[PDB]
């Protein structure tokens, strides 16, 4: 399961942040397994935080400083998981992870994504 | 010329264009010889030295007008080029082109461009390259670059007619640069890879030779039009029928009645997604992917009870085993004529649909599977013969156009030509039976005898080797071949003896040094020498193809196989058969080329796509397949005739052993007097009218005719005992009745037989032998009847010999009779190249009990059958040790394995004819060592000794075996007149008189009838342009007839019904006309006649079956009268030409297999009854099942039918191999009879199925030989 | 396999009977668990009474002073899969003709439900003093004698006319 994500994501302040996660899974994905975790960490030695996921429909935690901005905007049976992120700020300057689980296929996906913000 | 050579100058220059200049001012082929390429002829002799790979004078006339010239290797090699400069910059003088022509009239050049390439090929064979080939990627693409570059400066782009672009393989170089250029450049690439396989094509252009080879094969191909087009149409045709009868009927599996909840089928059909799912719905027997089938009828699948039979779900085998669309029924029966693993949708069918469907499968196997592979292996072997023949023509015009000395003369006094080879050749034989007797429960005191053994035996060749090394100088020692053999297989001897288990196996081949003194075995070392000599060039060609092949399967399929490993296999791991390395995809390309090829491309299709799958599989098979008939035929042609013409004499210097005999005779028959000499001299007409009356009854026609119906009724009276006689008590009493009767009127035969012939011509009679011994097997059943004794043991086993009654009817069939005593004629020679197969097929199998005896063993959870896996119990120990404390584990072998020579002969068998071979070569590749549990492919690279063998036994014996038969069936016709060895008298009247229809061409033009309105008719009808129309509107109804498919659509069947209904006016009104212009002339044509029957039936059929759909119901009677219109189909072969004169050939062939049939019907019936009698009592196992058994003659006859074609015959005959429980059960009760016991007997079964394979293939290959001479006398016409 | 033969209908008197119910199923590889009843109509009753019911490995005998000890179990043995549910008479009587059930009742075992199905045959019963030949017997060995007698004269009337033809040639020879 390969995961196609921009490495480096610059987005101008207060506008429209697209957040790519994709992959190219031979298997087709059924909903009642399949498995997406929208995980994100600012620096390497500061603790990873879990925002959406999908387990059987997709599932917003409604974090601080996520809230009311983060909705799912992609489509998993297209193999699309991107997300939008709504009038950035210079807080969610970071990096970000989608995990993707898609069985019945084993490897556990991953995808990583720097997100960083211009004034 | 002998001394024309002329550096080709200036003046060279300065003298052509004004040549030209004169030819464009007033507006003969090349020499074929001194065309480039070639070699230069000794008619110019040698060269002057510094002449060589210069510019020269132009030699040929015809090229000598226009402006070139030619340069000339030292290898006498003509490169011809033109004096235009190059992109009209470079010269013919230019430094640049000179030093360009040195290098590309090298040798050197080839020499450099082939050692990169064919390391370029194993730089491909890798899959997963490391990151330090990218230096290596680089300097290929330099290496290619530039050799393709001093081409260019020295050859010329595109400005010329010998220019580089204009040869076709220079387009090859040039793409395969350009696109790495580009990829490299432009940076799945999967497709782009695929065109870097390309490259090692280029082997072709480079090593020479092989430009012919593939230009043989264009040509060869390129006769086989009519025939694909035959093959497309009757395909089509029969795809047509099994889609009408069997549109949906793979779809039925039975569904439980008693849901609960409120559900319906669909409400559940919508909402299932699993194997479990389905399991908990429908039903599916014990490890099996797909739902049991089952059908509507009596003779169909039976559904467990609780259970109904319904149409849906999804097909079997992952959908794609169908009728259910024009473009499955086409997959399925090209699957059928290729036979490859035909007899599971034997079995699908059959329990969907019903037994009385067997006619279908019969009619195809017979016409499809045969007549078609026959069409192609004639008409290839009838282009390659007119090639050789060519060949051979022009190559014959062409031509035409002090005590060092003491001791060794000594020893070579001891080299006595009549006595020491023959002791050294008796040594061979000891050895080879010696080595022949290992096995695996082995005890150590066998363990000492054998050793001791080969030590003896290697110490006495060796004496000989260094004996004779003595005798004369190891110059000329090292001169004969044999010697070099000897030498090195004693020295392999010694290498064994100081140090794997495949070294102990190299003191096999001493079996060929028995070669000098047999013929037949200088035959076969003709053929292995043949295949690496004048015909290596096609091997190298295979060998390029299957590499090609291989690694084009594994770029572009191989990691589809790795991310989508879980469509295909449960545990997610890779599959046995699959494409992601190089040697495995180089397996399948194997098995693909030997005939089995689906299974791993349902594999292929389910992770990678439909398109990409049938497209490699096609093409695979089909050039594969091309070329090694090609390499058959070759071999067969050349051993056949060309090989060798009796130029020496018989064994010219005469053989050792025919030296040896002399002193025999001398020995033998002198001191066969001595003991003579010495031992005398120590010391009335009333019995004449008797036998011609029995002479004249026996005689009339009156009587043989009672005597042949009483054969038949015995022989149909035998086919009703089976396991349900208990069952019809009434036909029980007379059958026993009708049976002393029979014996009765045999007997009283034999009485009157006896007392005409007389007892001398009578016991000198095969036929009468035949019927004695039958007779007396009656009697003395009868006897012992009547007496008690009817149930003691043998006289039991005698009983069985009933079965041998049918085979009274040979006597009395003249076909029978012919084909018979042309079979028998045959018998001698066979046996010699039998005895040949056999003990080349011991080497094999020493080879094989070597390597693998007594590793086949493993614990077997029979439970599921799943082999424990060897990280908890890698040995026997833990296999008992489970056992005492978990249950349902086994240490079970394979039944059919290497345990000893015998069984090895049997595996051998198995894996020559590729039915059984399998779960063999996965249960050896296996292997580990004795007592121990395998490890999956833990020795991967056995899989070679299977190659190999595959190789040498089912290739070069097959050629063998048809070359001998050829051979004898030349003299079994040659010696009596041309005579068809097939056909009785009256059949060949019926031939020859056939024949007179296939050669008139002339007929009267039907005079055009008077009156104006029926003129015109007329002149219409006549008109060419009338006929191709029709056609044209035929294949428009053909296409209607396809479009139809499965659950397709309520309007979509009335429109197709309009349309039909349309055509169907068409076609009668048009009838209706011809006839009108023709008017009592229509039926002087046998096609119009065809036409009428056609066009009647088909609006009979019509109108039927809407009768009987709108008031009756009968599905499957409606259905056999809809096949009413396949007949407007057949009308295409009207027009063709290419398809009447194959038809007609068929046409012409059909009574010589109607009698071949005969046989084949009666040995059919006979082993029907023994399997009858024997095997309806053996477990139900891998082949014999609830519906597929001997417990009746509709069964035995059908599983017979199925092995005739020897498919499946492993299935069959593994579950009577077992006995001894736990393999089977010997107290069984089986109810409603008095026998017991459930296992059937190795020996028996082991001899039943094996005769029958044989026999088969002897009726089959005289098939194969009446078509086949068939069209060469029709097609040479 | 497993064949359904019907039992013979004539019984011996004061001899041994085997009464013969066979009930196979649809599908040979299945498992089942069965048991059986037997019901018996003496002729001249209307009324079918219980007279034996066996399960799993015991046949009990129902109390009835016509098969009080006259009765032992014959079918299929040491199994719960009974297919075969025959019973043995070991001295026969005249209140032993009249009208047969076997009621063979099968529970089947599935990958996910289990069936109760039911199935019944009906065995008559006529008690006689000796055994009376089938009709099919005789009639077959009679036709078998006079074929045999048939052929015997067709052919040794072929025998004296080509006898006398033959003779006649060679005296006129
Ligand atoms: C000369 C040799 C030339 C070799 C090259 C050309 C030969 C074959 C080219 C075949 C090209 C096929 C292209 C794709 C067609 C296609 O993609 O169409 C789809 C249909 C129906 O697919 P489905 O909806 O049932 O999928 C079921 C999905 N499942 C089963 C996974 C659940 O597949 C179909 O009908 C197609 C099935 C196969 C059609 C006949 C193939 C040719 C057979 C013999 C040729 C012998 C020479
Ligand atoms: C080329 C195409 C046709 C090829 C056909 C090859 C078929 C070979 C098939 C079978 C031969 C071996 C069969 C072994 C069967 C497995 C059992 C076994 O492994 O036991 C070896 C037997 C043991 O004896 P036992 O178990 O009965 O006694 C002991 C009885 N207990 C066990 C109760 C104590 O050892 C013995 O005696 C062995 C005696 C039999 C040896 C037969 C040798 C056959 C030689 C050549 C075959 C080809 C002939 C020409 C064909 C022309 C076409
Ligand atoms: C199930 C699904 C399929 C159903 C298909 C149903 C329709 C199939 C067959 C319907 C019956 C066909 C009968 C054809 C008879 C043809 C015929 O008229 O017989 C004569 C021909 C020789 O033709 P001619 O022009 O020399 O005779 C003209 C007369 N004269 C000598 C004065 C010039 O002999 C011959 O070919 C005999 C050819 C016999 C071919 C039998 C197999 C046909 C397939
Ligand atoms: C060439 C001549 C070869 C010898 C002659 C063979 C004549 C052809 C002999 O075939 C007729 C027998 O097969 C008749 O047997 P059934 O098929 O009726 O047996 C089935 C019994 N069930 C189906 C009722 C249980
Ligand atoms: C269990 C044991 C089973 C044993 C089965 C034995 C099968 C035997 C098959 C015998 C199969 C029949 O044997 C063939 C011989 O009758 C051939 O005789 P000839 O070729 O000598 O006759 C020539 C006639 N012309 C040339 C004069 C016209
Ligand atoms: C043409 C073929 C000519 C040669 C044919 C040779 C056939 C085979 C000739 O070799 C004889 C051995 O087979 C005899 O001993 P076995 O290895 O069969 O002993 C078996 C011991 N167990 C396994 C039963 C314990
Ligand atoms: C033309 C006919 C050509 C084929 C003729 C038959 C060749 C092969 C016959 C092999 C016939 C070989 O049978 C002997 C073996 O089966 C002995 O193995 P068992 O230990 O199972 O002994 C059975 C004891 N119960
Ligand atoms: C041309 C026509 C050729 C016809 C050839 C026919 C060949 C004969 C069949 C070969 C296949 C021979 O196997 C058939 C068996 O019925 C022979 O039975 P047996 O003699 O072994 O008796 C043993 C019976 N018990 C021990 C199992 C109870
Ligand atoms: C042999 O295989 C059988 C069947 O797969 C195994 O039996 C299973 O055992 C587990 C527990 O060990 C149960 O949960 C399953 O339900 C059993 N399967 C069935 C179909 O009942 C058995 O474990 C294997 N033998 C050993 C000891 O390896
Ligand atoms: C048979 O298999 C066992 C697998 O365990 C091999 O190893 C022995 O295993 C037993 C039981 O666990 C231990 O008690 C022994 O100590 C193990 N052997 C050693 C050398 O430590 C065993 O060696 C195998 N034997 C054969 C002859 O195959
Ligand atoms: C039909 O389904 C309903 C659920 O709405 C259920 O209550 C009812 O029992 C079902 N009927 C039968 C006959 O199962
Ligand atoms: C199996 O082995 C165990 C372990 O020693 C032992 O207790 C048991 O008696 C053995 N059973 C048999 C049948 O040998
Ligand atoms: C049946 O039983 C009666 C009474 O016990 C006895 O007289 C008769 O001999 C028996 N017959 C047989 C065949 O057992
Ligand atoms: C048979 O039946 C009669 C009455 O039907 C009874 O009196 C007699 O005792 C019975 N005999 C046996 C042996 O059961
Ligand atoms: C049937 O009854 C007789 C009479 O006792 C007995 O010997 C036999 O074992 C029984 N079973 C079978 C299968 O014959
Ligand atoms: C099967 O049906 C019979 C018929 O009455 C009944 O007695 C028995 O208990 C049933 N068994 C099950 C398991 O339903």
């Amino acid at each position: 399961m390969e995961v196609t994500v921009p490495a480096t994501l610059n987005v101008l302040n207060g506008s429209d942040a697209r957040l790519p996660c994709t992959f190219n899974s031979c298997y087709t994905v059924n909903h009642k397994q399949f498995s997406l975790n929208w995980t994100y960490q600012e620096c390497n030695n500061c603790s990873e935080e879990m925002f959406l996921q999908f387990r059987m429909k997709i599932i917003n935690l409604k974090l601080e400083r996520f809230q009311d901005r983060v909705e799912f905007s992609g489509n998993p049976s297209k193999y699309d998981v991107s997300v939008m992120l709504r009038n950035v700020q210079p807080e969610d300057e970071g990096i970000y992870n989608c995990y993707i689980m898609n069985p019945p296929d084993r490897h556990r996906g991953h995808g990583k994504i720097h997100l960083q913000v211009l004034m | 010329g002998p001394q024309s050579f002329v550096h080709f100058t200036k003046q060279s220059l300065a003298l052509i264009e004004q040549r030209i200049a004169e030819r464009k001012s007033k507006e003969p082929k090349p020499s074929s010889d001194l065309e480039a390429g070639k070699q230069l002829p000794f008619i110019y002799g040698d060269i002057p030295p510094g002449m060589v790979s210069e510019p020269l004078e132009d030699l040929d006339p015809y090229y000598a007008d226009k402006k070139t010239f030619i340069v000339l290797n030292k290898g006498k090699t003509i490169f011809r080029f033109n004096a235009t400069p190059a992109l009209y910059m470079l010269s013919p003088f230019s430094p640049l082109r000179r030093i360009s022509i040195k290098i590309l009239v090298h040798s050197l050049f080839s020499m450099l461009i082939m050692c990169t390439i064919l390391t370029n090929c194993i730089f491909m064979t890798m899959n997963n390259p490391p990151d330090w080939t990218k230096n290596v990627e680089y300097t290929f693409t330099g290496i290619y670059t530039f050799e393709s570059l001093v081409k260019i400066l020295a050859r010329g782009f595109c400005v010329g007619e010998f220019t580089f672009l204009r040869d076709p393989w220079n387009w090859l170089d040039f793409v395969v640069i350009v696109f790495a250029y580009l990829t490299e450049f432009v940076n799945n690439v999967s497709a782009l890879r695929t065109f870097r396989v390309l490259r090692a094509l280029k082997t072709i252009s480079v090593i020479p030779g092989l430009k012919t080879i593939v230009g043989a094969l264009i040509q060869s191909v390129k006769k086989l039009s009519d025939v694909m087009i035959l093959t497309v149409f009757c395909l089509s045709v029969f795809a047509l029928i099994g889609l009408q009868l069997f549109m949906g009927n793979l779809k039925h599996k039975c569904f439980r009645n008693s849901l609960e909840n409120n559900e319906t089928l669909e409400s559940i059909m919508n909402t299932l997604e699993s194997e479990e799912d389905f399991r908990k719905y429908f039903y599916y027997l014990e490890g099996s992917k797909d739902a049991l089938l089952c059908g509507f009828s009596t003779d169909s699948g039976q559904c467990p009870e609780g259970y109904t039979c319904v149409k849906i779900g999804r097909n079997p085998d992952y959908g794609y085993t169908s009728f259910d669309t024009f473009s499955w029924a086409f997959l399925a029966l090209f699957r059928l004529m290729t036979q490859d693993y035909w007899e599971n949708l034997y079995q699908q069918t059959l329990r969907a649909a019903g037994k009385t469907y067997m006619i279908f499968f019969v009619v195809v196997i017979f016409l499809g599977s045969f007549y078609l592979i026959n069409l192609i292996l004639a008409v290839v072997a009838m282009a390659y013969e007119e090639q050789n023949q060519a060949n051979i023509e022009e190559a014959k015009q062409k031509e035409l156009e002090p005590y060092w000395i003491k001791f060794k003369k000594c020893i070579y006094f001891i080299v006595m030509d009549p006595f020491v080879d023959l002791a050294i050749t008796i040594c061979i034989v000891l050895n080879t039976l010696f080595m022949a007797m290992e096995h695996h429960p082995m005890t150590e005191e066998f363990k000492n005898v054998l050793a001791i053994g080969n030590l003896v035996f290697t110490g006495i060749f060796a004496a000989e080797m260094v004996l004779k090394l003595i005798a004369m100088d190891p110059y000329e020692y090292f001169q004969v071949g044999w010697n070099i053999f000897d030498s090195l297989i004693v020295t392999l001897s010694l290498v064994e003896l100081f140090l794997l288990s495949v070294l102990r196996s190299f003191r096999l081949l001493r079996v060929f040094k028995l070669a000098k003194s047999w013929p037949t075995l200088n035959m076969l070392i003709k053929i292995i020498g043949n295949s690496v000599g004048a015909f290596g060039n096609l091997t190298l060609v295979l060998a390029i193809i299957v590499f090609i092949f291989a690694v084009v399967g594994m770029q572009l399929f191989g990691k589809s196989y790795k991310e989508c490993v879980c469509k295909i296999n449960d545990d997610c791991t890779l599959p046995r058969w699959h494409m992601n390395d190089f040697f495995h995809s180089f397996l399948i390309v194997f098995r693909v080329l030997c005939g089995e090829w689906i299974e791993t491309m349902w594999d292929c299709m389910e992770v990678a796509g439909q398109a990409m799958c049938l497209i490699v599989y096609m093409m695979v098979m089909v050039i594969g397949n091309l070329v090694v008939l090609n390499l058959f035929l070759a071999l067969l042609l050349s051993s056949f005739s060309s090989d060798n013409l009796t130029a020496i004499e018989e064994d010219p210097d005469a053989n050792n052993l025919q030296i040896a005999v002399t002193r025999i005779k001398k020995g033998i028959n002198y001191v066969k007097q001595t003991l003579r000499e010495f031992i005398l001299k120590a010391f009335g007409k009333i019995w004449w009218n008797i036998r011609k009356t029995c002479y004249k009854i026996v005689e009339h026609s009156w009587f043989e005719s009672f005597i042949v119906l009483m054969i038949l009724l015995s022989s149909g009276a035998l086919a009703f005992e089976d396991i349900y006689i208990e069952r019809k008590k009434t036909i029980k009493i007379i059958l026993e009745y009708a049976d002393k009767i029979f014996t009765y009127i045999f007997i009283l035969e034999m009485l009157l037989k006896w007392i005409a012939y007389g007892y001398k011509t009578y016991f000198t009679n095969a036929w009468c032998w035949l019927d004695f011994l039958i007779v007396d097997v009656s009697l003395v059943t009868l006897v012992a009847n009547t007496l008690g004794y009817s149930d003691l043991g043998p006289i039991k086993s005698l009983r069985t010999l009933r079965a041998l009654r049918p085979l009274r009817a040979l006597s009395r069939f003249e076909g029978m009779r012919v084909v018979v005593n042309a079979l028998i004629g045959a018998i001698p020679s066979i046996m010699n190249v039998l005895l040949v197969c056999l003990i080349f097929w011991l080497i094999f199998s020493i080879m094989g009990v070597n390597l693998f005896a007594g590793k086949f063993y493993e614990c077997i959870n029979t439970t599921d059958g799943s082999r424990f896996p060897a990280s908890q119990v890698p040995n026997r120990s833990e296999c008992f040790a489970l056992m005492n404390v978990s249950q349902n584990v086994r240490w079970k072998n394979l039944k059919v394995n290497f345990d000893n020579v015998g069984l090895g002969y049997l595996s051998l068998l198995q894996v020559a004819t590729f039915k059984g071979w399998t779960i063999i070569m996965y249960a050896a590749v296996d292997s580990v060592n004795v007592d121990k549990q395998p490890k999956y492919e833990y020795s991967l690279y056995m899989y070679i000794y299977f190659v190999v063998f595959i190789i040498f036994g089912s290739f070069f014996t097959l050629n063998l075996f048809i070359c001998v038969i050829i051979d004898n069936f030349n003299q079994q016709k040659k010696k009596l007149g041309g005579q068809d060895i097939f056909m009785t008298e009256e059949q060949k009247k019926y031939y020859n008189a056939m024949k007179k229809l296939g050669s008139k061409k002339p007929q009267k033009p039907i005079p055009r009838p008077g009156n104006k309105i029926q003129g015109c008719i007329f002149d219409l009808v006549t008109n060419q342009a009338f006929d191709i129309s029709i056609m044209v509107l035929i294949c428009l109804n053909m296409v209607t007839m396809m479009v139809e498919k499965e659950g397709q659509s309520q309007h979509m069947t009335e429109v197709l019904y309009w349309i039909n209904v349309v055509f169907i006016i068409l076609f009668t009104g048009e009838c209706v006309l011809k006839l009108i212009s023709l008017r009592h002339y229509y039926f002087t044509v046998g096609w119009n006649i065809f036409d009428f029957v056609v066009v009647i039936i088909s609006i009979v059929g019509m109108f039927l079956a809407d009768l009987i759909e709108t008031y009756f119901v009968s599905p499957t009677l409606f259905r056999v009268i809809r096949l009413a219109r396949i007949g407007r189909i057949l009308r295409l072969v009207k027009g063709a030409k290419g398809i009447r004169t194959l038809l007609f050939a068929l046409m012409m062939s059909l009574p010589a297999l109607f009698n071949i049939g005969l046989l084949l019907f009666l040995v059919m019936f006979i082993y029907a009854i023994f399997g009858m009698s024997n095997f309806a009592y053996v477990k139900k196992e891998d082949g014999i099942n609830d519906m597929f058994n001997f417990e009746t003659f509709g069964n035995s006859m059908i599983c017979l039918f199925q092995i005739t074609t020897s498919a499946g015959w492993d299935g069959l005959l593994a579950p009577i191999l077992n006995s001894k429980p736990p393999d089977c059960d010997p107290k069984k009760v089986h109810p409603g009879s008095s026998v017991e016991g459930d296992c059937g007997n190795p020996s028996v079964g082991i001899f039943y199925f094996v005769s029958y394979i044989i026999i088969s293939f002897l009726v089959v290959v005289n098939m194969y030989i009446a078509v086949i001479l068939e069209n060469f006398s029709v097609a040479t016409e | 396999g497993c064949v359904e033969v019907d039992s013979e209908t004539e019984a011996v008197y004061g001899m041994t009977f085997k009464i013969l119910c066979i009930s196979c199923k649809r599908r040979s590889e299945t498992n089942a668990e069965t048991f059986t009843e037997w019901t018996f109509r003496q002729k001249g009753t209307e009324e079918f009474v219980k007279i034996l019911r066996y399960e799993n490995e015991v046949l009990q005998l129902e109390e009835d002073e016509r098969f009080e000890g006259r009765v032992v179990w014959n079918g299929s043995r040491g199994t719960k899969d009974l297919q075969d549910l025959s019973i043995f008479i070991t001295n026969v009587t005249y209140n032993h003709s009249g009208d047969y059930e076997c009621h063979v009742y099968r529970l089947l075992f599935f990958e996910n439900y289990e069936h109760n199905t039911s199935v019944v045959k009906k065995i008559h019963i006529e008690v006689v003093d000796k055994a009376n030949r089938d009709m099919a017997s005789i009639v077959s060995e009679i036709m078998m004698y006079v074929l045999i007698v048939v052929l015997t004269i067709w052919l040794v009337a072929e025998m004296i006319y080509c006898y006398k033809k033959i003779a006649a040639a060679t005296e006129t020879a």
